Order: C-alpha cells, then structure tokens, then sequence
C-alpha cells in the first residue's frame, strides 16, 4: 500500500500518505498516532521517513 | 351515510393502508392532526364514509390495524399521518408469525381475533349504515395471509349481507421473497373464495413493472407501490363519497362484475400514470385515459388480460367529462377488441363518472376487470404448491401448529376448480 | 421485547463473543464502561435504573485462563462478574470430561443463571449458543447444555455457530472423537446449527483480506459480523424484516436438516475498497461465490434447498430482486427440484458499522447469505473416516472411557452420523 | 394588585337554572347538515 | 410522586414513540430522495451536451 | 337535605374513602382545609357556622396506621377528629377477631358517633358502607356494625359497596374463610350490596387505561367515580332523577337477591381522549361489555334480571332510549322472561369532575351500569368450593375459634351459601 | 402504638439484638448516643413499636438482655450502639452454662428467671399496648436456649393472648460448633412447639451459604450473618412501623401463616442481597426481587423448599410497588411452582406492602415460609440426638443437673410427633 501511494519511488512518504495507507489497513488510526510512530521510527527529520 | 370499515393486515397491509389513509386524508383536506384545511365543501359532505367526527374538530379513520409484530405499527404510528388513527384500533400481538398461515391463522391469530372482532364490532355499530369493509393485506405472510382469513370469515358469519371487499398483494410471479409463499396463497385462496364477495389481486411485480415502464421512476421503494395501490383504493369509493354524473357504488360494481359467485377475482389499473419527462407531452383526454386504461401494462396483476377473455370491467372515470365520450370510448373498445371480451354478455362495461377528479389530475380513471387472465396466476401459484407438497418442505411448520394435512390439500382443490371455471367461462360457446 | 441470550462455551464460543460484543458495542453506540451518552439495544443489553447496559450473555467455560482474560482486559465493566462462569479443570479435549464429569456442577450454574436472564426478558426470540465443535469444554459441556435447554425451555429457537475442524488443517488429534460425539448431542436439539469453518475463514481472509497471517481474531470479528448482520433485522427497522422464527420456517424443510453454510460479503481491505462499485448484484453473486462460504464444502457437489440473504445497508428491493433473479437463471447455482422458490430476502437499513482496529472496510452495502444445501454433507463424511480410522485401533479411546463413557457411545455417535450421512444423500435424491 | 376573576353573564345563569334551555344548548353543541334539536 | 413507576413507564413509552418518530421522519426523507429521481432529473443532460 | 351517611371499614374502606372524599371535595369546591370560596353538599358535608364544611363519614378500623395516615394527611381539617375511630389491635384477616372480641367497643362508639351524625340530618336517604370482605376488620366489625345497624335504625336503605376475594389472584390465606363469614352475615342486613373486585378492576386499568402497574389507589379512584356518578341525582338536577329508595325498588327483584354488578364507561386516559366519538350508544355499549365489569363474572353465563344506567353530562332521553333499544335487542345480553322492562334509566347534566394527578380523562358523558343478574352466583360458587377445600382439613379453624367461634358458624355459614346459590338458580330457571 | 419487647439471649442471642438494634437505630435515625437524627416525620411516628422516650430526646430500647456470664453484655455495651440500652435491662448471672441445656434451664437459669420476668414485665406494663415478644436466641447452647426456652414459658404463663415470635439459630448441619448441640436443640424444640406462638429457624450454614454465593463476601465474620439476621428481624415487623399500602402485623402474619398450631416453624429470607460487583448490574424489579426470594438459595435455613411443600408463605414487600405487580408476581410463582405448594389451600401467599423501603434500597422484600422442608432439618437434629442417646453420651451432665432421662424420652417423642404432621400435611390429598 505504501509503494502504490509514493509516486516518486523514493521509498519515503509523507505524513498525509502515510496516514491514508495506515487508514487504508485499519480505519480506525489516527493521524496523530501514526506521526508519533514517524517520529519513534526516525528522530530527525523532516518528513518522509521511509515507509 | 354509507360507511366502509377499512382493516389493514400485516407488514404489507399495514403499510398499504397507511399510504391510502394519507391520500384519502389528503383528498379531505385533512392535516395528520385530524384538523379539516381542506377548503372546500365537498370534500367534508361525505367525510362519515371513512372518518368519524370526535368531540373537536378532528376526524379519525375508521381503519383497524392488526398485526402479531408491534414494529410494523410502531412504523406506521411513527409516519406522518400516523397519529389520525385511534390508538385502541392497533391491535398488535407480542410473537409475529413467521410466515405461517397456520401460526396467523389457528395459533396466534386465535387468541388476538377476539380483540379484532370488538374493535370491528365496536366500528361497525357506531355506522348509522354500512357499505362493509375493505381489507388490504398480503398473500403470501404469515400474519397478513392467515389472520386476515380468519377475520374475513368472521366478519362474513356476522355480517353476511354487508359488502366484503379485498386488497390482497398475491405473492409475486418471477421473483419471490419467502419460500412459503405458495403455502400462504394456497391457504389464503380457498379462504377468500368461500368469504371474499369482492377480491382485487395485485402483484409487486407488475406494480415494479408498471412504475419502471410508465412512471419509469429509477429506485421505486416499496412507497410508490403503495401509492399506486392507494389510488386505486381511493378511486374505486370515489363514487361514495362525491357527486357523480353516474354515480356507482361497491355493491353496483360487484352486481356488474360479478357473474357468478365464485368468480370475483379482479385485476386492477389506474390511470393516469405518466412519467415526469412525459407529463407536459401527454394529452389529457378521454381517449387517453381509455388507451391507459386498456393497456396490459397498466395491470398491477401479473396476468395479462390477452391470453384470457375480459367477462366484465367497470371503469370508474373522474373528473368534469363527456358521458357521450366516455361511452362511445368503451363501446369501440369492446367493438375493436371482441375477441378479448366474453361473447354471451351483451355488454362488458360498467361506465361510472365521479365529478371530482383527484387532486393535481384534471382526469383520471381506475379499472376493475374480471377476466380469465388471473387464471394463468393461480395456475402458476398451484404449480409451486403442488412441487413442494409432493415432498412435503416445510409442512412440518404448518403441522406443528396442529393443521390437517387434508386441509392444504382440500385448499389446492379449491384453486383447481376456481381456475376450471375461469377456463370455463373463457372457452364457454354463446348457444 | 425481541431479547435474544447469548452464550459462549469453550474457549472458541469466549473469544469469538469477545469479538461479537465489541461489534455490538459498536454497532449500539454502548461505551465498554457499560453506558452509552431508542431500546434498539434490548435484544443483547439489558439496561438498569442507573442507565448502564449489561449484554444478556453468558461465558461458560471450565477453563479459568480465557474469562480471566474478559475479567482483566477492557469489557471489565461491561459483563456481568457471576455471567462470567469459570471452572478449575480444564476439559483437556475430553467430550467425556467436559460432558459426565467436570461440566455438572458448571451446568448447572449456567441453567440458573440462564433462568435469572430469562425472567429479565419480556420476549424471547431464541437463544444463540456459540461453542467449538472440537474440544472438550465447548463440545461435551455446550452439548449437556443444550440438551438440558431442550428439556427445560422446550420450544425456544436454539441457534448453534458451530466450528467444525477443517478437512485438512486442525489442532487437536482427538478432534474427530469429540466432534462426532457433539455432532450426535446437537442433532436432536439445536434448532438451527451454522457451521463454520476454520480453514475457510482463513483462506476467506487471505484471499480476500489479503493477510498472509489470518489470526483467531480475524476469524472472530468476520464471525461477529456475520452474527450482526443475521441479528440485525431484530435491531434495525427496515423493508422485509426477518426473525429468528422465520429462519426455520423459511429455512429449515425437515427437522433433522437444519445444517446451514454462512458466506458474507464483501470482504475488502479499505486499500481495495472503493476500488471497485460494489452493487446489489455483485456483493450477491461474491455471497454465492463457493469460496466466500465459511465452510470447506464445494456447494457445487450438491444443490441449494434454502437461501437466506441478509442485506444491510443501502439496498433496494428492485435490486435484491434483479440479484436474484439473476441467480437462479444463473446454471452453477443449483437447486433442488422440490423448491421452486427457495429465497427469503430481508432487507435493513442499518450499514454494517465498522470495528476500528479490524481489517474490514467501510462498506455501505452488505449480504449474510445463509443456505441449507445438501453438500454440507460432505464435511460429516471426512469426519466419519478420520473417525473410523482411530476407532478401529481404539486410540484414545481409554481417555474417554476413564471419565465415565462407553464403547456403546462411540459406537451409537458413528451410526447416528451415518444415518445423517443417509438423510442428506436421499434429501439430495429425487 | 387586586386579584380579579371573570364574572359570568346573566344568560349562563338563567340557562343553569332551566333545564330546557342547558339541555337545547348542549345539543347544539354536540355536532355541526342540520343541528340536532337545533330550534331553541 | 407517590406513582413513580406508572410516570416511568408513560416516560419510556413516549421516549421510544419521538424516536421511532424520528427514525421514521429521517427514512422519509431519504425515501423521497430516492423516489426524486426520475426522467425529468439530468441524468443524461451531461451525454447529451457532449453528443 | 338528601343526606347520606357514609361509613368507611377497614384498610380498604378508608383507602376507598380517601378518593371518595377527594372526589366530593373536588366536585362539589370544597378546599381541604374545610371551607369553600345551591345546597348540593349536603348529601355529603354539612356546614357549620363559620362556613366550614365537615363530611356525613366515618372511617373505622383497629388498626390505627390507615387512619393515622388520614390525620396526618391533607384531609386533617376537613374531618371530624372523633369522627375518625382508631382501635388498639388489628383483626389479623380473623373474621372471629373482629366480630367477637375486639369489635365490640369499636362498634360501640361506632354506633355512639352514627347516631350523633343521624341526628344532624333532616331527611336520610340511607348509609354508603364500603368495606373489606376478606379481613377481620371489614368482614367482622363490618357485619357486626351492619347488624347494629339494622337493629336500631331499621329500614334505612344500607348500601354495602364490598370487595370479595378475585377468583385466582389474591392477597390472604383466609380470605375465603372470613368471605364466606361476612357473605353469611350480610346477606340479611344490607339492603343493596355491590360486589367489586380487584382483579377485574386491575384489568379495567390495564387495558382501558393503558396503566401497566395498577395499584389500590387507582383502584380507589375508580370505585370512588362509580359512586359519585351513583350519587350524582342526590346532588344534581337532572331529567329522569334516581333515589337511594328507587335503586332498590327497581333493582331488587327478591329480597336475597340484591347483590349486584357494577361497571363504569368510558375508562380512557387524557392521551386516548378525544379520539372516539364517546356517543351515548357507545358508552352504553361499552358499560355492557362483560370486560367493563368491575367484577371478575362474565355476565353472559347468566341472565339480566334488571339494570339500573346512571347517566353523567350531555345525554338525552331520546339517546339513552335509542341505546338501550340496541342493547335490548342484542343476542348476546338477555334478559330474564319474567321482567320484560327490566331498565332503570337516570339521567344528570353534571358531568364527572376529573381528579387532578388521576389518569381518567376529562369526558362529557359518562355511564354508571348497577346490573342484578342471576350470573353473580359464579363468585359464590367459586368462593364455595375454596371454603370446603380448605374446611374439610379444618385448616386456619383453630384461629377463628380461639376468638369465640365455633364449627357451627362454619358450617352455618357454608349451607346458607348453598343455600344463596339455589336461590340464584332457581331465580334464573324459568 | 403496638409494642414489641425484645429479648436477647445467650451469647449469640446477645449479638444478634445488638446488631438488630443498631439497624433499627439506624432506620430511625437515632444516634448512639438516643438522640433522634434522622430528619424524616415517619421514623418519629411509629417510634414507640421499638423506643421509648427517656427525659429528653433520647430514646431507650425496649430490649432486655439475659446471660450467665456478664462477658458477652460487656461486650455489647462496649459496642458502637452499647449505650442505648438501659443497664436496668442486663440481666446476668456470675457462672456461665457449660452448653449445658440443663444448668441453663433448672439450675442456674432458676435463680436469674426472677429478675429477668421482673424487667420483662416492667417493660410490659409501661407499653401501652403490646403485640407480643420477640426473642433472640441460639439452639445449642446452654444459657441461650435454656433461659430463651425457661423465659418463654413464663411469658406465656403470663400473657397467654400476647404473639411469641422466636428467632432461633438451629444447629448447622454440616459444621457443628458444639458437640452437645443435639441435646439442647432437641431440648428447646419441644418447648417451643408447646410455647412459641411463631418461630423462624436460622441455620449458621446457610447464613454462610447464602452471604459466600449472593453476597460473595471472601471473609463473612459472625457480624455479617447478624446483620443479615437483622435485616429480616426489621423487615418483618417494618409493617408496624410505617404506613403501607397493605400493612399486616404480626398476628396477621402468624393467622395466614400457621394452618395448625403445631406448625409453626418458618424459614425467611431477605432481598435484595447483591455482590459487589452486580450491583450495578442487577435491575431492581418486583419480579427480580420475587425471583430472588423464591430460590432455595435465598432462604436463610438449611432445608431446601424443593424437597418440601410450601403449606404458606408471606411476603413483606417494602418501597414505592404495584399492588398489581405484585400480586401478578405472587400468583405467578404459585402457577408455575403447583407442585411445590398444597393443593387444599387455594392461596399459599400472603402479601403485604409497606410504603417505606429500608435506607439506601430503593425498595426490598421480605420472606416467611412455613413449608414441609424444615422436616428434614428436624430429621437430622433426630439422627444426632437419637445417636447419641442409644450410648447415653454426655447424658451424666444433664443428669446431674436434676433433670430426668424420661425428659429427653418426652422431647425426642414431641420432635418425632412433629415431624410426623409435617409429613402428613406434605403428603395429604385433597378430597
Ligand atoms: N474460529 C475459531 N476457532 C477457535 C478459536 N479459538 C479456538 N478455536 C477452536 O476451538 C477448539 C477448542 O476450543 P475449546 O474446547 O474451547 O478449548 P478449551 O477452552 O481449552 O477447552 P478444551 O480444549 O475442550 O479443554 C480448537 O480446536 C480450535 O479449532 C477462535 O478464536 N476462532
Ligand atoms: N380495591 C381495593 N381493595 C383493598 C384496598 N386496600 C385493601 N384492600 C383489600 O382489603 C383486604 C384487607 O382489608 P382489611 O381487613 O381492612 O385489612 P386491615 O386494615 O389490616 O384489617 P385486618 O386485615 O382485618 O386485620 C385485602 O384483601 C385487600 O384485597 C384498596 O385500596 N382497594
Ligand atoms: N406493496 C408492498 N408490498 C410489501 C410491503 N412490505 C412487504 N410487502 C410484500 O408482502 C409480502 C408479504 O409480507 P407480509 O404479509 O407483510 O409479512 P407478514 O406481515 O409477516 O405477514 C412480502 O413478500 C413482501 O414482498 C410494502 O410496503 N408494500
Ligand atoms: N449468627 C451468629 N451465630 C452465633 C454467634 N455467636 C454464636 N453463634 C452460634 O450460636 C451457637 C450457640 O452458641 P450460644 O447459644 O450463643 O452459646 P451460649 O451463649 O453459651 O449459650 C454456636 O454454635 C455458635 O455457632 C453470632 O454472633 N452470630
């Protein structure tokens, strides 16, 4: 899900894609809990962790 | 001064007479508070045929509702013109039938028929003189099909003269909703042969039919059936409760349909029935309506009236007309299509005019025709009946409720011979 | 006044009530503390003075590990503490032990607890029993109570969702043993038996879902939706409501057949959802489809003799009736010959709601399809070799005896599914 | 601040005291075609 | 005040009226929704301005 | 003027006053307090100089809870502080306690205080005795009263307003014991006594008034409207006036025959109010309804020796005529062959004043229905077998003879029932 | 204005009034210390069933407390609501009896019964006027049974026509505290059969039955099984106390209970008793609250009604009811339980309703059952008595207290005579 949603190839994400695949697997997830999980998986940066 | 008990019967009934009530209401200029805003005169000068005046303003059906289910009349207490209707006229049991004839009819429709029969009792009497009573229901449900059977036969041991008219919605050709169908029509059918003096047969897939080809509505609800089914109900008492240049009523229309006592199965069709698109292109005309009128299509029966022979049809037209126009109309139809109509009647059509159209129509016509067709319906009926009783499915529901074996077979020779009459009297040689 | 009492036996009945009571917390707007911020809910709550609902469940189990599991986690404050029965010995796949000894006394506490919510109930529509076919708790302790709800209750419609073991793929080797035995128990008593299947459901899950690790609680909540969506017309109002006595009137044409296959659809992840249209016809014809069944059986080896279909959400009579009118000139759809009509459609307004944390979409639409077909046959068929095969050896057999049974047992267990086995091939006969 | 209440007119008193004239009201009273006993 | 119950029982029997009222109320109006659509409704009027 | 002594014995009578005088005050102005802001209270209050109004009644009982509650009351201006008798020790349901031992002082100044009362009114149309039978306290002190009454004051019409035992339900073990006592006892003194009783009235509630929790209160405001709308001529002017003297004379076709069935019409709440027409022809025909009876007897086993109609509010002659012509000839209601007339008709133009709090709707026409008829020997017969049931045991006989009875009473007792039911039959034989 | 004096006997007769008395304190709302607190007319109104004013507010007790050893008076003075009681009413000896039925009764029971019938009728003389006596005392002990046995003959000596109601602790089946129970039981139940006009038998087991499966407490001390002792020692006579809708006394109570003297042994129960954890769970209902009363597990004896017959039963119920209801739920229990109750009794249901629920309740109910049952309990005192007496163990204490063997004979021959009615009435037929 997360390949189908980067464009890009890039590997990384952003936040909004990020949490329309997280909601795409299970609806009820929150776009705050997925930041803090972002953030849990890479401390420093901006945006675009990879997924 | 010639009253109609009006009882609705199941889901389907129950649904059906809530629609009609609203549209009757609406023809009065009554608000579902019971208050008259109608705003014209006729329209409260024969108010006493289906409302009674209570110690205001309000008038209130005379409609009984029963049911074993409380939902469905929750529902239509709850709709907007649920509040009209007297509360002691819901007669509701606790545990519905579960499209049992056998639990709507000797079960659970025994213990609740009492409380029927004192309300109908109690409405009956409070009519200075009565017409008789129309019951609309389903055949095919466990509730509507059996309990209303059951009050149809006591209704007609106590008021044998009165008029006994019926809405009964035959379960459906091609598309059938509950397995037991042909078990509840079976059993229903020899009951409104023997009771029944005057039997109006509809069909839920002609009514889809009709309101996909004429109305050619998108997502037709069980609503728009209802209303269709409504306008009829309500123009064939039109004449009762207007002025009519020829005024005709149930009992005129049963001596003029009726040739012989067990063939009172009519099919029935309303007109005007025009699409939105088509409104502004249609012309309203006599010979409309009767085009309308004699169309196969607009049959809400599933039998099409071409494979039988039309013994007789009364047509209840209503609006400021020609008698000249309406007449001649039905003689050319007879004339042009005399293979269809009977040969040894004379004359196959009742004509009656009711000066006071429906509202928004400038026109419109119900048709009640008494023809061989519906012979085809209860052939198809007995054929579904007759493949599951020959392994006995589901007749171990009907037994555990303490019915004969014999009686569903004794039913099944009372639909055999119904249709060897129809065959009869479409194959019968004038001398 | 449409109060239906649910039970849950063994650890399979437990986890997949978990999963059903979540769903109708969801479904009914009820907070896991118990209240809620109308009386849509009286068919599985009942609510007090204070304006809490508890459901009208009871979790029975001779095993202390699984209700403590209900005890500690988030519905603490939802069920009721003495609904929650627990034994001290496990039932060890034992249908003797959990059936002669250890399920006594336990039955008994559950009769009159069952009594207790009875008498809470004006109405009542029947009862839903939801155990494991396959282990000793939910097969010889669930078939005791059934057998003793039978001659108490007497006429109360019993629904039994039944898990039988897969063809294939199982966890217990005595499973054969004690399914047939419970297989015998439940053939006299339960009104209506669902089966379900574990090795279905989880191709069901990886196939449609597309989880390469289905789990029992993906298992449970497909369940608790299927349970909803057959309960649904007692709660929601709607256009051809149906009940849980038209079940067997409509779906039942002989006592002892009342075995029923259960398919839901649709079955999509949110990624594939609103992917694809998802209209009346084709969630009907993915509710007919041989692999939406939740059960191991090829309908195409035998004929359909009833149909149920359940549908929730935006659906309209025209389309129900398009759908199936589509099915039966469909020629792979196979009916017998003495049931012409053989559909009872229902319709409900009420979309099925959606579990947050579950792997479902939000679908507008939905059809619980459940039919009574003579392939269901097939699935007693394996078991009466896998079962055969042990009883020649008589492997096992000492376990069962040393809890009080006989050979005579066994043997009577055997005859009674062949004669099941019997009654399904002359149904499926001309 | 004076408390007042309505005070009756001299035509319901005389139609409490007779018996005929209660009674005729009342029908009038009772209904809308022709008042039944409408004739006072 | 002495009758609690029988007001509790009125209060329950109008409670459970007002919202089958209002169930009723929101049923018709997506009914007459549905039943809205219909020839005179554009449906093909986007076909026909392409054609 | 028309003065009527009203007494009121044991619980039930004084909780059947408490409504009744409730009733009177409303109807009539009169403030609790005593006092109201022509001459239509004095069948009912007799006025002092002061302008305080004090009420023609006299509650009795050995117990002093009831009457406490009354002195405690809104109503402890408005009565007579003597005029309230409380005893010391309560009759215990023993019909020999309260007519032997512990009714002797009680009656005593029971009598004391009647006369005093009697000797206030001008004229005297009799007395209103409402009581128990069923208890000690009504049963016993009731009949002795009623006994003391008939000696000294002799032909004074007494109206005994009773409560037999329901045919099922219940609430004593002894009822039938002290019911057929008091039965033995009033059959000779009281000159036209009412049967009512408690399940029939509970049924009216429930399904008139839609009151699925009934209570004794209800209860009493319903029997209070019965014998207001009894009342009602000797207060109200109104065409065809009925007196205490003419009920009788046109009721009682035997002097053993006078016991009656009582219903009223129409029984609707506020909410069912104004739907239904509420006709003269319709109220009479719900007063005729077997299910309107205030007693749990199907008037249709027997035959209608004579009917008594009092009529509230806007009714004609012309209407009750045309009514009970359609009642006349109707099947189901028949009359016996040796009263061809067999019709009371009275009419008043007050309608019935509604009890704010009360569940009966404000109706401006209401029926009051006193039938004589031979079916009223169903009540006897079944109170006459649960006697000898219990007799033949001689269960409970120790209690009643340690009060100074003996099996004489019984025994007497039990063949002048007999001996009421073959009179009853031989009335209805032709 | 109907007095009720309490007695308490023994050490276990003792605890249980005290306990007792603290419920009633706080029902009225009387502090410890008298003084009235409780802000509500109606616990003031009927105040003198149970008080009596002392020369300012306080209200004393009309309890007279009887023992051999002053240690379990200590004990109850020392307790929370010790003060109330007048010390004029601690009526001790100085030895205490060894469970010696005998030394409690002849010996040393002698000497004290004079100073306890002087406080007995110093307390009776001021009422003014008495319903009767109501004592407080354990089966199986010494002083308890004893003096309660000694003082109730006297009692009815003096006050024939006064009700005698008893509260007696039976001995446990299972678990027995003394060894000599059998004995003293057997003693006390021929002397209460001759003067005890009514009896309820209380069973420490069942009390640890019903407060381990109803209230699911882990560690029930004897405070526990007093209260719940308490709770039914007000509720029965709450009647007397607070108007009720249908009020009944306890003479009332003992004529529709007791069919023939004999037979008036009574097992009561209370409800509603909740855990814990289902207290917010359970729905306060007259038919819970029935439900809950009808099962054997409520009843606070150890003889279960099943194997019995219920000859009677009253129902105390208390709070705001339907006299509909409950009465519906009456006939109910005994429509579907026909076969646990006697065929020559129409009614076996005695139900009263009181207007006042207890403190905190939103309303409560409770039970006297005079049924067939208690036969078994009387059986198995027999099996131990009758044990125990073929050897003539323990006999040489009795003996030398001057009480002859022939008494035990007498005893165990009135017992047996009593079980045998029981059996009679279960067993009797109709007609
Ligand atoms: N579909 C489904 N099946 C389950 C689930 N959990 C357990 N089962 C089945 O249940 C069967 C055994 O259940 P139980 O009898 O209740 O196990 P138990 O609680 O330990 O009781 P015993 O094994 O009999 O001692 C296994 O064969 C599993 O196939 C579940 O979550 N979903
Ligand atoms: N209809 C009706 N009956 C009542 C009412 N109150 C009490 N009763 C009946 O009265 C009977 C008992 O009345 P009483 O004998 O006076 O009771 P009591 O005041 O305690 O006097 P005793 O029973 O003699 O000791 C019961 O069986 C009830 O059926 C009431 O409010 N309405
Ligand atoms: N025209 C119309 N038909 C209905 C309606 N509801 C149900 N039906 C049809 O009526 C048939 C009988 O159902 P019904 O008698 O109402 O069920 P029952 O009340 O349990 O007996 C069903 O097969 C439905 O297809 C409705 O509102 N309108
Ligand atoms: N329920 C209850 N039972 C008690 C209590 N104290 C003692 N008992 C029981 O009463 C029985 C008899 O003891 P008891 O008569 O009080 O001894 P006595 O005072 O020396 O005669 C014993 O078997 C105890 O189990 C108490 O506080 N509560």
């Amino acid at each position: 899900v997360f390949v189908r949603n980067d464009l890009t190839r890039c590997g990384q994400l952003p936040v909004r894609d990020m949490t329309r695949c997280c909601q795409a697997l299970v609806p009820g997830i929150s776009e705050r809990q997925v930041a803090a999980v972002m953030a849990v998986v890479d401390p420093n940066s901006a945006g675009g962790v990879d997924y | 001064m010639r009253e109609i008990v009006h009882i609705q019967g199941g889901q389907c009934g129950n649904q059906i007479g809530a629609k009609f009530w609203e549209v009757v209401s609406d023809e009065h200029g009554i608000d579902p508070t019971g208050t008259y805003h109608g705003d014209s005169d006729l329209q409260l000068e024969r108010i006493n045929v289906y409302f009674n005046e209570a110690t205001g303003g309000r008038y209130v059906p005379r409609a009984i509702l029963m049911d074993l289910e409380p939902g469905t009349m929750d529902s239509v207490r709850s709709g907007p013109y649920g509040q009209i209707f007297r509360p002691d006229n819901f007669v509701f049991g606790q545990t519905g039938a579960g499209n049992n004839w056998a639990k709507g009819h000797y079960t659970e429709g025994a213990e609740l028929i009492d409380s029927v029969l004192d309300v109908v009792r109690k409405e009956a009497e409070s009519c200075d003189c009565l017409q008789g009573f129309q019951v609309c229901h389903s055949l095919g449900g466990g509730t509507g099909s059996g309990m209303g059977t059951l009050l149809i036969s006591k209704i007609r041991e106590e008021y044998p003269d009165r008029m006994m008219l019926t809405f009964s919605v035959v379960p459906s050709p091609k598309v059938s909703d509950t397995v037991v169908e042909p078990y509840n029509a079976t059993l229903s059918v020899h009951q409104l042969v023997e009771n029944a003096d005057e039997c109006m047969v509809l069909d839920n897939e002609a009514l889809y039919d009709i309101c996909f080809r004429t109305l050619k509505l998108t997502t037709p609800t069980f609503g728009d059936l209802n209303h269709l089914i409504s306008a009829v109900m309500s123009g064939i008492t039109c004449c009762l409760r207007f002025p009519g240049q020829l005024n005709a009523d149930l009992r005129k229309l049963a001596v003029n349909l009726i040739p012989f006592p067990r063939l009172h199965f009519f099919m029935v069709g309303f007109t005007p029935l025009t699409s939105r698109g088509s409104q502004q292109y249609r012309a309203l005309t006599v010979p409309e309506l009767t085009q309308q009128m004699w169309d196969a299509k607009n049959m809400m029966c599933a039998a099409d009236p071409r494979h039988g022979r039309y013994l007789t049809a009364s047509a209840l037209f209503r609006g400021r007309m020609s008698t000249k126009e309406v007449d001649e109309q039905m003689l050319n139809v007879q004339n042009k299509n005399s293979s269809y109509f009977v040969e040894w009647i004379p004359n196959n059509v009742k004509s009656s005019v009711c000066d006071i159209p429906p509202k928004g129509l400038k026109m419109s016509a119900t048709f009640i025709g008494n023809s061989t067709a519906i012979q085809e319906m209860f052939k198809r009926v007995s054929e579904q009946f007759t493949a599951m009783f020959r392994r006995k499915a589901f007749l171990h529901w009907y037994t555990g409720e303490g019915m004969d074996e014999m009686e569903f077979t004794e039913a099944e020779s009372n639909m055999n011979d119904l249709v060897s009459e129809y065959q009869q009297y479409q194959d019968a040689s004038a001398e | 006044m449409r109060e239906v009492i649910s039970i849950h036996i063994g650890q399979a009945g437990i986890q997949v009530g978990n999963a059903c009571w979540e769903l109708y917390c969801l479904e009914h707007g009820i907070q896991p503390d118990g209240q809620m911020p109308d009386d849509a809910f009286n068919t599985f709550f009942s609510e007090t003075g204070a304006g809490k609902h508890v459901p009208r469940c009871i979790f029975l189990d001779l095993e202390p590990t699984v209700v403590d599991e209900v005890r500690t986690g988030t519905y603490r404050q939802l069920f009721h503490p003495e609904q929650l029965i627990s034994g001290k010995e496990d039932a060890a796949n034992n249908f003797a032990r959990g059936h002669y000894t250890i399920g006594k006394e336990i039955v008994d506490l559950a009769l009159d607890r069952i009594r207790k919510l009875a008498d809470n109930c004006t109405g009542l529509q029947g009862f839903l029993v939801f155990n494991a076919v396959g282990g000793g708790t939910g097969s010889g302790l669930g078939s005791l109570l059934l057998e003793r709800l039978s001659v108490d209750y007497g006429k109360k419609s019993k629904l039994g969702f039944t898990v039988y073991p897969s063809p294939q793929v199982s966890t217990a080797v005595v499973e054969p043993y004690n399914s047939v035995l419970s297989t015998h128990s439940l053939l006299e008593h339960t009104d209506v038996a669902v089966m379900l299947d574990n090795e279905a459901i989880y191709d069901i899950c990886r196939r449609s879902l597309d989880i390469e690790r289905p789990t029992y609680t993906n298992l449970n909540r497909l369940i608790a939706q299927v349970i909803s969506s057959l309960t649904a017309s007692l709660r929601f109002d709607g256009a051809l409501n149906v009940d849980i006595t038209e079940f067997q009137t409509n779906l039942v044409p002989y006592p002892r057949i009342h075995f029923m296959l259960s398919s839901y659809a649709p079955i999509i992840s949110a990624e594939k959802a609103y992917h694809e249209q998802l209209s009346v016809a084709e969630i009907t014809n993915a509710a007919f489809e041989p692999a939406s069944m939740m059960v191991k059986c090829d309908p195409r080896h035998g004929k359909y003799m009833a149909c149920c279909l359940m549908y929730r959400g935006d659906v309209v009579p025209k389309d129900v009736n398009a759908s199936v009118a589509t099915i039966k000139t469909k020629r792979t759809i196979q009916f017998v010959d003495w049931c012409p009509t053989g559909f009872k459609c229902g319709i409900n307004y009420q979309p099925p709601t959606v579990v947050p944390g579950g792997d479902l979409a939000k679908v507008q639409r939905a059809v619980c399809m459940i039919s009574n077909s003579t392939a269901i046959g097939e699935i007693f068929s394996r078991l009466d070799h896998k079962f055969d095969l042990m009883y020649a050896k008589r492997a096992f057999v000492h376990w069962y005896v040393g809890e009080g049974m006989e050979e005579g047992e066994f043997s009577e267990a055997r005859e009674d599914l062949a004669a099941l086995e019997k009654d399904f091939e002359e149904v499926g006969a001309e | 601040g004076f408390r007042n209440v309505e005070p009756l007119s001299r035509q319901e008193r005389a139609a409490a005291r007779d018996k005929d004239l209660l009674e005729k009201s009342r029908l009038q009273a009772r209904n809308r075609l022709k008042q039944p006993e409408n004739v006072v | 005040d002495f009758l609690t119950y029988q007001g509790a029982d009125r209060d329950q029997r109008a409670r459970q009226r007002q919202a089958v009222a209002v169930r009723t109320t929101a049923r018709s109006e997506v009914e007459a929704k549905l039943s809205g659509l219909d020839d005179a409704s554009g449906l093909d009027d986007g076909r026909l301005q392409v054609a």
